[PDB]
């Protein structure tokens, strides 16, 4: 007999040297709003990421210190629409990706895993969201 | 001839076919007592149809009330209605405890009762005290999928052995010389070779062949290939006419709605709100035999008490059982009666009706699980050929099986071939060389009808047979209509040389797949009929309305006392033997004794004939 | 009889004996008043009655074997428990299961995924195996009871070609089914090795590549939970003791 | 350690219940304390989950060991970086609050 090691190694050798194609996936895919708030739950997390390691790198490039650059920032008056659209869209990610990281410590804990509770968090995640973007972008 | 097709010999000590549940125990059986074991199946194993399999599995536990083996013996007996060798009956029931403990001890995840042990269940026909002190609760079970937990927790436990597997190969013919069998030749579907596996020991466990019908319980997969394959060694087959239709297919896409419902307190009801078995078996009632409780349906339906707008069918009803019953011991059926009746089985019935399901007939072998042939009014066991599970025909159900005994038989004489072969050979012993273009003529059909062009279509053909077989033989049987469809019959299998087939490929080309298993299920449709035509006398599943009685060597229905015994030649009590001219299709049969005795009369005392009422 | 409903199908394509052929999508149209009630009823009609030549996986008929399962309307289900959809406005999508090396059409190898299930010894193991056979071993009502959801597994691979976690590292990650299985034998109250059934799953891959997507649930033709499982597993992954 | 791979999953999880607490905490008790725990909590965060996604995504024994590498990298840097900002600048709680001022 084969043992379950040698059989992955035979298929991957066979396959991968065959003519045959790989079936679609994400291309053919059904979504569903689960599937979308998670990877949207990794999109933010790494640009939260991405935009904590800007600004590490702003404090250690930039000639200006903050308080300089947030100067320069009100001497424009900007429209408060704008000032609060720009809070609202910093806000955002972040609070998605902390309201849905409550969630996956919930499920970490073992709990809500009925697909249709799933459904449930996920929007109260979604309404959660809203509402403290907007709260804070007001702030 | 040419080598279109390259060719790849294996050679082992031994080759199982088929690794349905009697397949993969006689497999392992065979790699755990040392042999260098092969498994040829066509489907990747928990996919066969033992998977579905539902009720359970009798065995004397006594979990529920004190049991005996030799009562499940005796209910056997009578269920068969005595066209089973008893020999094998009483192998079959004295080892059930064995080996459904050996199940559990491999994991399957039975359902259990207050004192942590093999919850069991009643099933039709099972007595206590040889038929007298009432209704037996021997089926052991997985809730409504025994099937499926046994072919899974058998499954996984083949992966602790050796045991050399070539799945989705499809075995084409057996290698057969000077009447031995040497192995078996097949296709590989992914890649579209040839294989003969050279082996000492062969064992054939393909299944039934439930699909020779328009409308089965069965798989698309049930096709009779190991049977077929008997047949084209020159082999005969045994009992083919004797064809159980169960109670309760669901109406419309045939699925089998376990015995377990009725079992656990369903009843049968007709258009008139009447539970009818109460009429037809006063005792027994819904948990009569399955021939009778088949054919008990189908008259009440025929003189119209049948529901429905078509008034073609009956009511199982479960509505009165509690709901946490139901969906503790039935949640497999509640489930399909949604799925394809709509049915809520808390609220309404199922809609059913008697199903081809199981085929008590198959090459016939002795208790050990070995192939016999009958020359010259002798049993001879083919050498290095057996066979189990509902490929074969020990007989232990002969004339129709108690439902849960073929789960048995599959792990009994999965095992028993795998003892056997054990106790008579040796691993390593020189493997039998073959001749050079053995198979040759394999191929040979295989390429023929991989370029078939001609102007009727299997899927054509099939159905042709499966409709004739639909309505020449029933429950109900008669001279003239049987007679139709042996011609009818004949016609189809002489029309395959009009066969157009049109994918040319040979990888992964099912439409030659299920070509070859047309020429395979007509092999056995065919025996079907015409046992059934020759056989003018009624025997459990055989219900001929022209001969409406059984016919034994003594009418056992009076003292033998001063009875002149009937010769061999003019009674009904024996085994068909049927074999076919492939080339023509012309089916011929013989007849054998059916077996008596037991394996010891001191410890099971042989029952002899006797009338068979529930 | 008279009066059609005709539907449309647009199913895989691929002979891997024409050469140098490439997947396209075919196109059938079906009358569903003449064909059964399911997309697999609608397959088999279509093999029959109009190309034989579709190849796909197929047996039991009533969703217990597993073997058809395939993405139907871009989801993994079986094909013979997937009612056709009524709406003759739309033509249903098939594919084989995803991101699975295509045989021939919609036939799928499912090798890499039958080896995986082996690697995880789905079978019972008891210190002492020097009693196999003798007797029942116990089991209560409520540890059989365990075992509901995790059991009824057909093993049809449909949650673990529908997870991206395997689409992108099944070669690692063992996926929904594999693992279910795993925490099926974990919490069998006759099995003995818990704790090396969890041990073979301290990797980076084999277990942890689930980050809780959900679409394994969603997709299970028996109505399992094998995301459940697989949290159920972490659980235990992080307090069992050596 | 045998038990690495669960040892790691359970501290990722621990340092998220960390970094969701300083949310509250950085609003409430804003100052040195706290931003240097969200410096820490955030740079640990963020580098665990980014190992996360090169391993589901990055494949070859080469192209993970370097994406790993600058990641390593790319953390070492944030962390000092945020650690100066503490430092020399007003610190994180503080520049929020100017930020949410303009
Ligand atoms: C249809 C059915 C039958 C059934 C049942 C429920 C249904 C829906 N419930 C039962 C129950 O609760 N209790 C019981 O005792 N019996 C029940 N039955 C009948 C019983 O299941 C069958 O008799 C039994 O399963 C037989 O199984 P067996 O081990 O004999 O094989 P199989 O499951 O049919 O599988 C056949 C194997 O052979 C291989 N094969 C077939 N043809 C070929 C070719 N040509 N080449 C290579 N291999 C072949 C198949 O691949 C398979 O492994
Ligand atoms: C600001 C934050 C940053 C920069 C950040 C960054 C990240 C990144 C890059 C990931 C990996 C994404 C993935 O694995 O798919 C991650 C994962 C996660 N974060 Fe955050 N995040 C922040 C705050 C928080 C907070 C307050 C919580 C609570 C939280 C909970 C989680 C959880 C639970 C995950 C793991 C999800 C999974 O299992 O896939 N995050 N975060
Ligand atoms: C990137 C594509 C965005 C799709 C987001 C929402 O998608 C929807 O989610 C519902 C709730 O689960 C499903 O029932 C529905 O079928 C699905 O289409
Ligand atoms: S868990 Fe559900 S889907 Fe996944 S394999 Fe088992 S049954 Fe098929
Ligand atoms: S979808 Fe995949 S990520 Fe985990 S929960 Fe299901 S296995
Ligand atoms: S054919 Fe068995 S699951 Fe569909």
């Amino acid at each position: 007999a084969t043992t379950a090691k040698e059989e992955m190694a035979r298929f991957w050798e066979k396959n991968t040297k065959s003519s045959r194609p790989l079936s679609p996936h994400i291309s053919i895919y059904k979504w569903s709003l689960p599937m979308a708030m998670s990877i949207t739950h990794r999109g933010t997390g790494v640009a939260l990421s991405l935009g904590v390691s800007l600004f590490s790198l702003a404090a250690l490039l930039l000639p200006e210190q903050f308080p300089h650059y947030v100067a320069v920032v009100k001497s424009l008056s900007l429209s408060p629409a704008l000032i609060y659209s720009a809070k609202f869209a910093l806000v955002f990610p972040l609070s998605y990706h902390t309201w849905n990281g409550i969630r996956h410590l919930v499920w970490d804990m073992g709990k809500g895993f009925k697909l249709s509770q799933v459904e449930q968090s996920g929007v109260v995640v979604l309404i959660l969201t809203l509402l403290s973007s907007a709260g804070i972008a007001a702030i | 001839i040419s080598t279109q097709y390259p060719v790849v010999d294996h050679e082992f000590d031994a080759v199982v076919v088929g690794a349905g549940g009697a397949g993969l125990r006689a497999a392992f059986g065979l790699s755990e007592a040392g042999f260098n074991t092969a498994c040829v199946t066509k489907l990747f194993p928990t996919r066969s149809h033992t998977v579905a399999a539902q009720g359970g599995i009798n065995a004397a536990l006594g979990n529920m009330e004190d049991d005996n083996w030799r009562w499940h013996f005796y209910d056997t007996v009578k269920g068969s209605d005595w066209l089973g060798d008893q020999d094998a009956i009483h192998y079959m029931t004295e080892q059930a405890p064995a080996a459904v403990i050996e199940l559990e001890n491999y994991g399957m995840p039975f359902s259990r009762t207050e004192e942590g042990k093999i919850y069991q269940r009643a099933f039709g026909g099972q007595s206590l005290q040889f038929g007298k002190g009432g209704q037996a609760h021997r089926c052991c079970c997985v809730a409504d999928r025994t099937g499926h937990s046994l072919l899974h927790t058998l499954y996984g436990r083949s992966l602790r052995y050796d045991t050399s597997y070539f799945v989705e190969y499809f075995a084409l013919d057996l290698l057969m010389e000077n009447g031995e069998c040497r192995g078996v030749i097949a296709l590989c579907i992914e890649d579209g070779t040839i294989h003969r596996f050279r082996a000492k020991n062969t064992v054939i466990a393909t299944g039934g062949y439930g699909r020779t019908y328009f409308s089965c319980t069965s798989a698309h997969t049930s096709t009779g290939d190991g049977t077929a394959m008997v047949t084209r060694a020159g082999l005969p087959c045994q009992d083919l006419e004797f064809v159980q239709f169960h109670p309760t297919g669901i109406y419309g896409a045939g699925c089998l709605i376990t015995e377990g419902c009725r079992g656990e307190g369903g009843i049968l009801i007709n258009s008139q709100g009447e539970r009818f078995m109460e009429r037809y078996a006063p005792v027994a009632k819904d948990l009569a035999s399955r021939d009778v409780v088949s054919r008990s349906m189908t008259i009440e339906i025929r003189e119209g008490r049948g529901c429905g707008p078509e008034k073609d069918h009956v009511y199982l009803q479960l509505h009165h059982l509690p709901p946490q019953q139901l969906a503790t011991r039935l949640p497999g059926i509640s489930e399909t009666a949604m799925i394809f009746a709509g049915v809520d089985v808390t609220k309404e019935p199922i809609p059913v009706l008697p199903t081809v399901h199981y085929n008590m007939g198959g090459i016939p072998t002795n208790y050990k699980g070995q192939v016999i042939t009958h020359v010259n009014g002798e049993d001879k066991v083919v050498p290095g050929l057996y066979a189990c599970g509902e490929a074969a025909s020990a007989s232990v159900h002969g004339a129709n099986r108690l439902g849960a005994n073929s789960l048995l038989d599959l792990v009994v004489f999965g095992r028993a071939c795998a003892l056997t072969i054990a106790e008579t050979c040796k691993p390593g012993e020189p493997v039998p060389s073959i001749k050079p273009n053995a198979g040759e003529e394999s191929v040979a059909n295989l390429d023929k009808l991989r370029f078939a062009d001609g102007t009727i279509r299997t899927s054509e053909a099939r159905l042709n047979m499966q409709k004739t077989m639909q309505s020449h033989a029933a429950v109900f049987r008669t001279g003239s209509i049987l007679q139709e469809g042996c011609e009818k019959l004949s016609q189809i299998y002489r029309d395959l040389a009009h066969l157009k087939t049109f994918d040319r490929g040979i990888v992964w080309n099912t439409d030659l797949v299920e070509t070859l298993e047309l020429q395979n299920l007509m092999l056995c449709a065919l025996q079907t009929i015409y046992g059934a035509e020759a056989r003018k006398e009624s025997r459990g599943a055989h219900a001929r309305e022209d001969y409406k009685l059984r016919i034994d060597e003594f009418d056992y229905s009076k003292p033998l006392q001063g009875q002149q015994k009937r010769p061999f030649e003019e009674h009904w009590r024996k085994h068909t033997l049927s074999y076919v001219d492939v080339k023509s299709g012309k089916v011929t049969l013989k007849y054998r004794p059916v077996i008596d005795r037991t394996l010891n009369e001191e410890d099971c005392s042989s029952v002899p004939p006797a009338i068979r009422s529930y | 009889a008279a009066t059609s409903r005709i539907k449309k199908f647009s199913i895989y394509r691929w002979d891997p004996d024409k050469p140098g052929d490439k997947p396209r999508m075919q196109t059938y149209e079906v009358d569903l008043n003449k064909c059964g009630p399911m997309v697999l009823d609608a397959l088999i009609k279509i093999k029959n009655e109009l190309d034989s030549t579709l190849t796909f996986r197929r047996s039991c008929r009533e969703g217990i074997c597993g073997s058809c399962a395939m993405n139907i309307a871009g989801g993994n289900t079986l094909a013979c428990t997937k009612k056709i959809d009524p709406d003759l406005s739309k033509t249903t999508k098939i594919y084989p299961l995803p991101h699975m090396y295509v045989v021939k059409d919609l036939v799928p190898d499912l090798s890499n995924f039958y080896a995986q299930y082996k690697s995880i010894e789905p079978y019972l193991k008891k210190k002492d195996e020097s009693k196999q056979g003798k007797e029942q071993y116990l089991q209560s009502i409520e540890d059989r009871q365990k075992l509901d959801g995790l059991y009824e597994c057909i093993l049809c691979a449909c949650c673990s070609t529908s997870c991206p976690s395997y689409w992108w590292n099944g070669d690692k990650y063992l996926g929904p089914a594999v693992l279910m299985q795993a925490y099926r034998w974990m919490i069998d109250s006759r099995d003995d090795y818990t704790e090396e059934r969890l041990a073979q799953l301290q990797d980076p891959f084999s277990l942890y590549r689930c980050h809780t997507i959900m679409n394994c649930t969603r997709t299970c033709p028996k109505g399992l939970n094998p995301g459940k499982a697989i949290a159920e597993i972490k659980k235990m992954m992080a307090t069992y003791k050596e | 350690s045998s038990k690495a791979a669960s040892l790691h999953w359970t501290s990722e999880r621990a340092v998220s219940a960390l970094l969701l607490g300083l949310l509250p905490a950085a609003y409430l008790y804003p100052g040195p304390a706290v931003d240097y725990s969200l410096a820490a909590a955030l740079t640990l965060h963020g580098h665990w989950g980014l190992g996360q996604v090169i391993t589901d995504y990055v494949h070859g024994d080469t192209p993970i060991k370097v994406a790993n590498t600058g990641l390593y990298v790319l953390s070492a840097i944030t962390f000092t970086g945020l650690c100066y900002f503490n430092y020399y600048d007003v610190g994180i709680c503080k520049a929020v609050a100017m930020l949410w001022s303009i």
